């Protein structure tokens, strides 16, 4: 009970606090950031949306190998986490979850596949031995789409040579600054399609085949940056 | 009298491990007090995961305190007590709630009072 | 009409105010300054803290033009002294930070002195004057020392009516013509 | 008629232009205002709208506007 082992301590808990303010107000304006970069890119998002749904119905145009549902075999998980902790439950939760889903119906090793996007996840499947794909790391704090172009055109393309009947896609949704969403969905297979009643017949150039032929990886690539 | 030589080999082990696991946890309390358990390695998460089983099952319940609380009183013997703390450091029990180790006897008693629980 | 001032001298042991002959000496007197054994070794002459340093007399000690002009740079100070820890972390809100961070910056380079060679009132009364109206954000921080030197230098030969006009009258000039002067003398200095 | 260049990261350009020619994979093509609805792929090219760089981009053509969902779209 020494004054001066409770001074020490009462100095260490201060720089504790000071180091814990300066993380918080850097990542108020990281949110700022981060929240510009989304707000930025959602035009495109919208208008490719808007052209899929307005070609891809009605008049043909079906019969797509990416479009039509086919007796799964081998299914793929994409998995968003981060790189370094700090974050409270931000990792655990998909991680978890991802986990739980691969032990419900996955028992094969070569049944299922990962890929990754953050260190902390590639980290968390080598402890719990289970194979990955791909691996992407160190990436950046507002990344935008020439970052990753080629690892998400390497998996959409790996989905079009037959590797993976099925892909899944495994992250977290801002609500709120507080509130936190664990969300997954299939992406690639694309059981289920949007359709918006504005439609526009339009002319073919290259004929619809080859226009959805086209069409559809920047679709899937448009998804996975928004998510 | 905590010796290898007057108690035995095992008890000896079992007691040495107890207080391990208990000195560690007791290492890790202010960085929970202001972090929290999210910031922590697997191992140091099993620690503390059988660090409070532990502790809740060192407690007892006596009969000259039955006039306060209620239940009759327990008696136990050493190697029945050396026997259930082996088991729950051997991750037998991880699962049940950590509730369920308070004031009870036994570690059978244990069980029970996790069946009654409804788990 | 005539006066006394006290100057007492109180020698605290690693810095620990709560001793009996150091609290018995404080409430006594009319205010205190305090000095750091921190920023007396990195360099900084003289180590005042303005932070636990007051004057309870206040402004009534003072004349016009540094009461018309300390207020602004007191409250620079007060500003620059909460975030001043913190700047390893950049990357912070670009509005208001690091624009204080580079004022508070300026205003700590133009407290320091050397030993001897004290100043007039009228030359401190300038310098503050023109740190504090944003004069100084042009010139880079490892050039507001000699910046300052060849200011006092500049109007020992140009500036001979403002520093009259200060001496006679205890006010500071016309704000146009301070302006120009600061101006002219700008042009001139070669900022390396 | 105006156009609007757009790549993912954001808006490139809305350049405003009297006629518009945009080249496709099939074969270089010029659009007329007041077009039919028109739909083709973008070749990896110089656009020249002629009163910028396409390296993957989608032609939609519509007679309102003219927008160019091209990705990479330097200039």
């Amino acid at each position: 009970a020494s004054l001066r082992d409770i001074k020490t301590r009462i100095n260490a808990t201060k720089k504790t606090s000071q180091i814990t303010k300066a993380m918080e107000m850097v990542s108020t304006s990281k949110l700022n950031r981060a929240e510009q970069n989304a707000k930025s890119f959602v035009p495109y998002m919208e208008k490719i949306q808007e052209v899929v749904a307005n070609v891809a119905l009605g008049a043909g145009g079906a019969s797509h190998p990416m479009l039509v549902s086919r007796p799964v075999k081998k299914t793929g998980y994409l998995v968003i986490t981060s790189d370094r902790g700090l974050a409270g439950a931000y990792n655990s939760n998909v991680l978890r979850l991802v986990y739980q889903t691969i032990q419900k119906r996955h028992a094969s090793p070569d049944e299922y596949a990962i890929i990754v996007i953050g260190r902390v996840g590639l980290s968390f499947f080598r402890k719990r031995n289970m194979p990955v794909i791909l691996d992407i790391t160190r990436l950046p704090d507002q990344p935008s789409f020439a970052d990753i172009k080629e690892i998400a055109r390497k998996t959409v393309g790996l989905f079009a040579d037959g590797t993976f009947d099925e892909l899944y896609m495994y992250y977290n949704h801002y609500v709120s600054a507080i509130q936190q969403e664990v969300t997954e969905r299939k992406l690639l297979p694309l059981t289920d399609l949007a359709e918006n009643k504005q439609r526009t017949v339009y002319e073919f150039e290259p004929s619809q085949e080859e226009i959805l032929d086209v069409l559809l990886p920047q679709y899937a690539e448009s998804l996975i940056y928004g998510a | 009298a905590l010796a290898p030589e007057i108690v035995g080999e095992e008890h000896y082990q079992v007691a040495r491990k107890v207080q391990q696991t208990l000195q560690r946890y007791k290492e890790l309390q202010d960085i929970i007090a202001i972090l929290g358990m999210d910031e922590l390695s697997d191992e140091d998460k099993l620690v503390v995961h059988r660090a409070r089983r532990i502790q809740f099952f060192l407690s007892q319940n006596f009969h000259v305190a039955e006039q306060f609380t209620g239940q009759p009183g327990s008696y136990v013997p050493v190697k029945e007590t050396v026997r259930g703390f082996k088991e729950i450091l051997e991750g037998k029990y991880d699962h049940l709630p950590e509730d369920a180790f308070r004031l009870v006897g036994r570690i059978e008693e244990v069980v029970e009072k996790a069946k009654a629980m409804g788990v | 009409g005539g006066s006394l001032t006290a100057l007492p001298f109180v020698e605290t042991q690693a810095g620990d105010i709560s001793a009996y002959i150091p609290t018995n000496v404080i409430s006594i007197t009319d205010g205190q300054i305090f000095l750091q054994s921190d920023l007396f070794f990195s360099g900084v002459r003289p180590a005042i803290n303005a932070g636990l340093s007051v004057s309870r007399v206040g402004g009534a000690a003072q004349i016009k033009a540094m009461k018309k002009v300390a207020g602004t740079l007191r409250l620079d100070l007060a500003a620059y002294r909460e975030l001043e820890a913190f700047a390893q972390f950049g990357s912070d809100l670009d509005k208001a930070t690091q624009a204080k961070l580079a004022r508070g910056a300026r205003t700590v380079e133009v407290l320091k002195q050397d030993l001897h060679q004290p100043i007039p009132v009228e030359k401190q009364v300038l310098i503050i004057y023109a740190l504090t109206r944003g004069f100084l954000d042009d010139i880079p921080v490892e050039d507001v020392r000699r910046f300052e030197k060849e200011f006092y230098l500049f109007l020992d030969q140009n500036g001979q009516h403002l520093l009259e006009h200060i001496r006679t009258t205890k006010d500071l000039p016309n704000e146009d013509d301070l302006n120009k002067a600061i101006e002219a003398f700008k042009k001139t200095f070669v900022v390396s | 008629i105006h156009v609007s260049v757009v790549t993912p990261d954001g808006p490139v350009y809305e350049d405003d232009v009297e006629m518009v020619s945009v080249k496709a994979k099939s074969g270089e093509l010029g659009i007329l205002p007041g077009h039919i609805p028109l739909v083709a792929p973008l070749e990896i090219s110089a656009a020249r709208l002629k009163k910028i760089a396409v390296s993957g981009g989608f032609l939609e053509v519509r007679p309102d506007k003219v927008t160019i969902l091209a990705q990479a779209a330097e200039r």
